[PDB]
């Protein structure tokens, strides 16, 4: 058969593509990874033949690797494809943005010589730009996984709008639980304080999943981050700490004088 | 109870006309979509089960760590 | 009156969000900045009450202040709103990603006491991740306008997927009119060589605008970029030039070592 | 007629996954099946529709960013 991975956006029902909605209607079987029961109910009304992929996350009494969690999810998706089924995976937001199951399933389906593609969806950052009235192109944009930013060497350009994703579990590890989330966020604040003042206004952003609720747009000084209540759906926005400065080296090459830049 | 809410929330998130009428008079628009006084109140106050499900943050975070920690 | 700015995505008719489509359907008047006739025809059949904003771009040659162009676009939008009309402003992709008109119109509508908001849409960024099966979260993601990267001081993180938008007009200026465009891209190539070797594989990406066309995914050595044929719709993807390295200082604060990651 | 026929078809094809799967199977047959002429089918199959008048406003956007950060 075939595999199409689609995003449903973040808002219930309205934030999906006309085309992506069409793929779900006509799918023989749908594998879902949605964040709440309302969007699970909405999907099931679109196409009754839904398999819910979060049964593959560690349940009560289990400890499960990310490797085995995803392997089991991909295997289940690939079984329906192997059975000659027109299979559609329905993920929230964009199925390939800060998510690897869909990329993994598509890689494996092609390897076995089946037709597999990804349809772009409206991700959390796409929602952020709209809700905060910020243009990522204005002074540029950087996105990092919060924990990756702590464990590995990422040097941010503080002229840009910086997004730290999965901020709630920043630095989390079964060996770093002697530190509280507040303790880990304090360590992250010390690290960010290398480029950003402790009084630098940051924004805790949570796009609305329902049409009856406003998004969370909590502005606060960087120093107060460790005391913030954070959810699995929290994204941290760190606006620019620095104005853009002319690149005098490259202007000189081009033959432009800074006063000739309007 | 939640079966009616779910069906009303789906229409509201899809219809631009319903989204506007709702903004103007949410109570009256929910009455007209056959929603109980219990349900209206729960929506107006924000005191309503969100039906949040197990997020995969920890599995995605851990997978990223295991990927670049192999070198 | 009210204002709602929506995006139509990059693919004709199918990449618009179900709710964004409905806002267009129900709008008293629609101001369009769609790039081509096919999307203009599609919009027209959805809602005949269309005013083209493309008219406000410099018409008799090329000496207009960009701030004036956008000032007039915003003014034409606000005049429909000021007349008590349900106004919708339809942009391609995401109305707020590497575009300023919608943010400007919404800012000034808000400031004049009118209901104004932006509905997220599917951007060229979002199509790139799907079409190239790349996760921006994998090693992080950076987006810069190519010309802003040359004229101003940006530091790329070569562990990340780096996007240079508007790559075709990299370094365009009245003072660089007589530059041959390969000359301009050669300077960009030299600049980038601080972080990226000359044989480093880069990708010229162009998301399909029509359903009968497949995307352009052109792989080539960074060194050959000045010889490349580039379109206004071209985006340059620069994959990582470096593996992620362990942040030993932050790891020690957390009480774990590299060996604990994996 | 020529351009109207292509626009209606493209619009349908871009919105319907069923139709889009068929078009990938038999492009000529599906287009022929939707009342498109051989001239229309020819414009599509190894022909035009791309590289035709577009206006993405990149110049005015790059200039705006330059003068808004030009601090002059
Ligand atoms: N409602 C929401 N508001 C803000 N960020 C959100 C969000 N839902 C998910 N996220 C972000 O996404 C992370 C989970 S990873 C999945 C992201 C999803 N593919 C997307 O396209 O958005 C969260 O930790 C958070 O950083
Ligand atoms: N079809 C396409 N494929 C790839 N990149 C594209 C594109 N159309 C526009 N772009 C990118 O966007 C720039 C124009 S700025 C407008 C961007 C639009 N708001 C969006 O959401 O995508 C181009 O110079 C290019 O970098």
């Amino acid at each position: 058969g075939s595999l199409v991975c689609v995003g449903t956006g973040l808002q219930l029902a309205g934030q999906i593509s006309v085309l992506s909605r069409s793929y779900i209607e006509h799918a023989d079987i749908v594998f879902s990874l949605l964040p709440d029961g309302f969007s699970q109910r909405w999907l099931t009304k679109l196409n009754p033949n839904v398999i819910n992929l979060q049964q593959f996350y560690a349940q009560n009494g289990e400890v499960k690797n990310a490797r085995d969690t995803y392997e089991q999810m991909v295997n289940a998706i690939l079984d329906a494809v192997r059975a000659g089924k027109k299979t559609v995976c329905a993920l929230y937001g964009h199925p390939g943005v800060f998510a690897c199951v869909s990329h993994m399933a598509i890689t494996r389906a092609k390897a076995e010589g089946f037709s597999a593609k990804m349809e772009p969806g409206i991700s959390a950052e796409a929602c952020l730009w709209a809700d905060l009235g910020i243009d990522p192109g204005n002074s540029g944009h950087q996105s990092f996984e919060a924990s990756q930013f702590m464990f590995f060497n990422h040097v941010p350009d503080p002229t840009t709008h910086l997004l730290l994703w999965q901020i709630a579990i920043a630095g989390e590890h079964t060996l770093t639980q002697f530190h509280t989330s507040s303790d880990r966020l304090q360590i992250l604040v010390e690290q960010l304080n290398q480029w950003y003042p402790l009084d630098h206004e940051v924004v805790i952003y949570e796009a609305a999943n329902l049409p009856i609720q406003a998004p969370r747009i909590e502005r606060l000084p960087l120093a107060n981050l460790p005391q913030a209540h954070l959810m699995p759906i929290s994204t941290l926005l760190i606006p620019p700490a620095k104005k853009l400065e002319y690149n005098y080296a490259i202007l000189a090459k081009l033959g432009i004088g800074p006063e000739d830049l309007g | 109870h939640m079966s009616g809410l779910s069906d009303f929330f789906t229409q509201l998130g899809q219809d631009a006309q319903l989204m506007e009428d709702y903004k103007q008079n949410p109570e009256a628009v929910m009455r007209a979509h056959g929603l109980t006084d219990e349900q209206i109140n729960a929506v107006m106050t924000g005191d309503m089960e969100k039906l949040k499900t197990l997020s995969g943050d920890s599995s995605y975070q851990s997978y990223l760590v295991i990927s670049h920690g192999n070198g």
